């Protein structure tokens, strides 16, 4: 199972292309972690709520607003964004 | 199923024939004889008549056709030559 | 008796079955899923249910007849 | 009752009144694999089947729910009408 | 089709179709009167709830 | 290899004297060649993989091993890779399409079909702007010379639309590159997007380079040679027109125009939303009114190409990931309905005018099934690769803006409209009068309808085979801090 | 030639014959054709517009006239929806009181919080 280090687009010089390639795909997998976070907040919602059944109200508050909370957030926004731009100035 | 015969079509319309009332006789009622002629019907009544035929047989005449058929053996045959009916 | 919060949960009642007459509600569900949902049983529990119900409605009632007499 | 048809036009449904002579043989063939399909796939399907409630238990649930309740209090999450 | 324009004999229907009306339209009906008899007060409408 | 290649050909050529044996099996190496390479692709990498350079001023006849590149550039990654995959599994069915009915001089027309195909696989491979560009208009000639002596009655006014429409795009585009290429004095696509010009010049390059991609898609209001060009095509040119030519607008898009004006392109979403939403409707209720199979068919393709432009600009994972899908799954069916009414009802009947069809189904009842079959393709039923493009377009673009996507919604029912209009009449009724009864479909015609048919609905029941080459790719051209 | 759309390509013809239009649905079907379906003959010329007046076309009603039918179908809904209005207002009033809920409507048992009880929470 391969870890490769991760690699910031705030360091490098974007005329090593070895380190430029690494920060697009730091940037990418880092995305999809986050999208498995939000997919196991959901997975543990649909069980909370079949088996909570007419209470899920009560026994799923937490999740059933963490799932809504973080879906705008944890999904894939691409790296040219941030490679593009550079947020200090 | 059903299927009718030729001499079961003549037999209908000669009962039929024979039930109408505007007829001069019935013995006289013949496989060529003429409606207009020998039956005297009037021009309104050979049309009640081929009224009474489509509503025997199940079919549709039209307008055209109605007008050509002048004798019983000229009913027969259109009778027979539908094969819905 | 009204039923506790944690019994409520516990049973598993529907929210717009959780009355001041739920808990006749536990026992005749109970019935109704030993037999199979049949309209020949249950008959006691559904009538104690029934009536528990017509004296809830029964003080609604007088309830708009006193709102009513305001106006 | 019936009519002629083109006896050239072959069709997978059979066309007119299909009623092969050799059908019982046939049909014996085709109820076999019917069978060895239908038991194949009850069969194979059965380890994804499951029931719906009693999966998880109450520890599971209740634990999640404390840790997503963790979670909105480290950020600033604040609850919905709650202002 | 033996008569033309005249009276029609009565139709022959099969035994089993006569006593399969026979028993459905007697299980109907029996089946009405026992529900009837069973839910009169209710079906009716009867002991009003509201207080007299 | 290669001299000893040719000696092969040329003994083939000089003993059976039909070439086309031996294209067919030189396709059928390409396909399982390629095969091999996306065995040894690693997916794990966003990186261009089997790279080389031609016609560098060190090796200009070989493979550049040089520390100067100025030669043309080629390598492929995994979105590349989707398209090339379609190319070499669409190439041998164009050559076995027209297996019959070319008699006369028929090696120069299989000659031209098969040049065709390679030009668009290298087309595929290219990695700079020149190297695309070059192959991108290499086409037209040959698209020009087969349509001309191949083509039906109204043949020279299809290859003059063909060589004319398609130059006059690609000029403004080639305005774009010179452009590029001066400001920049780099040409390639790996590293691109390192490059950020200022925005007033990236909406100046923007405009020609999307000129040339409404010329190519077609988009509404320049659409009008396709369908001209389409029913007057030999039937591998139109084949090779549905399947794989429009897509190359789509990859021109993702590889061209995202990665180097990205804020350009925010700029101008709206505008192009406007051009595809009137391409959608305006293109789907025009076909109502045809008269001509072939041109009903054509015009299908336009609309399909519209909802995988919202797709494609979506700003959306999803929605890129639907255009591509969309893409692949037009080029199987689209093919297949070519094939139907240009080469099965065409070759019997020589007509393509709808007045005469009626009926097919009492004679030819496996030709009927496969037009239901594929006419519920075409419209976008579910377990259809085209069901996912379109579902997931749609999402896209309803995201990008609710309003224009919302609306863009009512293209299920147009799409609808105008093919089960066609399959309606084409399937019932009685036999028609004017037509004497043919064979029904033969096996070659119906291995490869199966192959479409089957493609189409492996990709349909699980979209998510395509991932494992995309999944980078529906992330690469994304825009948002 | 009769509808406005058939006129207006009459300058869009040079030298092909102006057809006046007769939906094929309304000619006899007794009369003998060709196509006995289709109600044409070989070699009959087609109106421009052919494609909206042969069989396949939409079906055309001739019982009443299209603006008649609109006034029809227009009336037919607005004194429905009108008298339905209407009667709204000539209501009895209920006698019961709507029921009532334990736990100032069972706030919490509908998610509900302390903060946030008249988003979720019952008549209590
Ligand atoms: C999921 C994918 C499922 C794919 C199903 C595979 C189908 C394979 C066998 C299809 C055979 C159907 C056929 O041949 O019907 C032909 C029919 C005429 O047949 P017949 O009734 O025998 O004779 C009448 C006059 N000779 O002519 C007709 O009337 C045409 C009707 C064809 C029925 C096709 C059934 C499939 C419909 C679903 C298509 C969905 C597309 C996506
Ligand atoms: C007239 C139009 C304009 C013409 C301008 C362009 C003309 C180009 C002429 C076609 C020649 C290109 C195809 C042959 C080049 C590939 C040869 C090769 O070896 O590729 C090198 C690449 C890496 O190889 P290497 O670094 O040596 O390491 C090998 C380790 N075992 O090895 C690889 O990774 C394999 C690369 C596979 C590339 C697939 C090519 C598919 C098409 C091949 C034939 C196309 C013919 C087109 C003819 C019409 C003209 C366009
Ligand atoms: C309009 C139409 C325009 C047509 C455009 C077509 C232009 C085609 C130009 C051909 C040059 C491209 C050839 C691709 C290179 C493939 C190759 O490598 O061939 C082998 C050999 C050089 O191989 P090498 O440099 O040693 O690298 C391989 C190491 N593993 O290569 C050689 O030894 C040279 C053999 C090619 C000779 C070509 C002669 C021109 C055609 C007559």
């Amino acid at each position: 199972h391969q870890r490769p280090e991760l690699v910031s687009f705030d360091d490098i010089n974007y005329n090593d292309h070895k380190k430029v390639r690494e920060a697009q795909e730091s940037y990418t997998r880092e995305q999809f972690i986050r999208l498995e976070a939000l997919k196991t907040v959901r997975k543990a919602l649909e069980k909370c709520y079949e088996e909570s059944g007419p209470n899920h109200f009560e026994d799923c508050k937490n999740l059933a607003e963490q799932y809504l909370d973080m879906l705008p957030t944890h999904r894939l926004q691409g790296y040219l964004g941030y490679q593009r731009n550079d947020p200090s100035k | 199923a059903h299927v009718l015969t030729k001499d079961m079509i003549q037999e209908r319309i000669v009962a039929l024939l024979e039930s109408f009332d505007k007829v001069n006789d019935a013995k006289n009622i013949t496989a060529t004889a003429n409606l207009t002629s020998d039956l005297g019907l009037d021009s309104l009544d050979v049309v009640e008549v081929v009224m009474a035929i489509e509503e025997e047989f199940g079919l549709e005449i039209p307008d055209h056709d109605a007008d050509e058929i002048k004798t019983v053996q000229q009913a027969i045959d259109y009778v027979s030559a539908q094969p819905a009916a | 008796p009204l039923l506790s919060q944690e019994d409520m949960k516990k049973h598993k009642i529907l929210l717009a079955y959780r009355d001041r007459c739920a808990a006749l509600l536990v026992p005749l569900n109970e019935c109704r899923k030993k037999n199979y949902y049949m309209p020949w049983a249950c008959g006691h529990e559904r009538h104690e249910y029934e009536m528990c119900e017509v004296a809830d409605f029964q003080r609604r009632v007088k309830a708009m007849d006193k709102l009513k007499a305001e106006k | 009752g019936r009519y002629p048809f083109p006896k050239d036009v072959i069709s997978m449904t059979g066309g007119w009144w299909a009623n092969p002579s050799n059908w019982k043989l046939n049909g014996l063939f085709a109820t076999g694999i019917a069978v060895g399909l239908a038991l194949w796939v009850s069969t194979a399907t059965l380890p994804y089947t499951r029931r719906r409630e009693g999966i998880t238990s109450e520890s599971d649930i209740s634990k999640w729910n404390a840790a997503a309740g963790v979670w909105r209090e480290r950020h600033g999450k604040i609850s919905t009408g709650e202002a | 089709n033996y008569k033309w324009n005249g009276p029609l004999p009565r139709p022959h229907v099969s035994a089993g179709h006569r006593i399969a009306t026979k028993f459905l339209g007697a299980t109907m009906f029996f089946w009405m009167f026992l529900r009837i008899k069973e839910e009169y007060p209710a079906m009716l409408g009867l002991h009003n709830f509201y207080p007299p | 290899i290669l001299l000893s290649s040719l000696y092969l050909f040329n003994r083939i050529l000089a003993w059976q004297g039909n070439v086309k044996h031996f294209y067919l099996f030189a396709s059928n190496l390409l396909l399982l060649f390629i095969v091999v390479l996306y065995i040894n692709f690693n997916t794990f990498s966003n990186s261009f993989q089997f790279n080389f350079e031609l016609f560098n001023s060190l090796n200009p006849f070989g493979l550049s091993n040089s520390d100067i590149s100025n030669g043309l550039l080629f390598g492929i990654d995994g979105l590349s890779l989707t398209f090339i995959l379609l190319t070499v599994l669409l190439i041998p069915l164009t050559l076995l399409g027209n297996w019959y009915n070319i008699n006369f001089n028929s090696n120069l027309y299989y000659t031209l079909v098969l040049a065709i195909g390679l030009v668009i696989l290298l087309n595929f491979w290219a990695l700079d702007y020149i190297s695309f560009y070059i192959l991108f208009e290499a086409t037209l000639p040959l698209l020009f010379i087969l349509i001309h002596i191949y083509g039906s009655s109204d043949s020279e006014r299809a290859s003059f639309y063909v060589l004319m429409f398609t130059l006059s795009g690609s000029l403004f585009m080639l305005l774009s590159i010179v452009v590029i290429s001066i400001v920049l004095n780099t040409t390639n696509f790996i590293n691109h997007n390192l490059f950020v010009l200022s925005l007033d010049l990236q909406t100046i390059i923007w405009l020609g380079l999307f000129i040339a991609i409404m010329v190519k898609t077609p988009l509404f209001p320049i659409h009008v040679w396709l369908p001209v060009v389409h029913s007057e095509s030999p039937l591998a040119g139109s084949m090779i027109l549905a399947g794989l030519i429009l897509k190359l607008a789509l990859y021109a898009i993702l590889r061209l125009l995202l990665p180097l004006l990205c804020e350009a392109q925010i700029l101008y979403t709206p505008m192009i939303y406007i051009i595809s939403l009137l391409t959608i409707i305006l293109t789907s209720l025009a076909t109502l009114r045809q008269i001509d199979l072939k041109v009903i068919i054509a015009y299908s393709s336009i609309s399909h190409m519209g909802i995988a432009i919202l797709g494609v600009c979506s700003n959306t994972s999803l929605g890129i990931y639907g255009s591509i899908v969309l893409g692949v799954a037009h080029g199987f069916v689209s093919p297949a309905l070519f094939l139907i009414v240009g080469g099965i009802l065409y070759d019997r009947y020589h007509i393509r005018i709808v007045n005469y069809y009626k009926g097919l189904t009492t004679y030819m009842p496996q030709l009927a099934t496969y037009i239901i079959i594929l006419s519920f393709a075409n419209i976008g039923t579910p377990l259809t690769g085209n069901f996912t493009g379109e579902f997931l377009s749609l999402q896209g673009g309803f995201i990008r803006n609710p309003i224009i996507g919302g609306i863009s919604c009512i293209s299920v029912l147009l799409a609808a409209i105008y093919q089960l209009k066609l399959t309606n009449k084409l399937t019932g009724g009685i036999s028609s009068i004017y037509m004497h009864r043919t064979n029904d479909v033969t096996i070659r015609e119906k291995f490869i309808m199966n192959i479409l048919i089957i493609s189409t609905l492996i990709i349909g029941i699980c979209p998510q085979i395509m991932y494992n080459l995309l999944y980078w790719t529906v992330n690469n051209y994304i825009y948002i801090i | 030639i009769r509808a406005s759309f058939d006129k207006a390509e009459e300058p869009m013809l040079g030298d092909y014959p102006d057809i006046d239009p007769f939906p094929a649905q309304l000619k006899n079907p007794y009369k003998k054709y060709d196509d006995q379906q289709d109600r044409r003959n070989l070699e009959e010329p087609l109106s421009v517009n052919d494609d909206l007046y042969d069989m396949w076309s939409p079906d055309r009603f001739t019982h009443f006239k299209n603006q008649d039918a609109l006034k029809y179908f227009i009336g037919f809904l607005t004194i429905f929806f009108g008298a339905s209005y209407v009667a709204t207002y000539f209501v009895p009033e209920k006698a019961a009181i709507p029921r009532e809920f334990p736990y100032e409507g069972l706030w919490k048992e509908s998610g509900g919080t302390e903060k946030s009880k008249a988003f979720f929470g019952q008549r209590s």
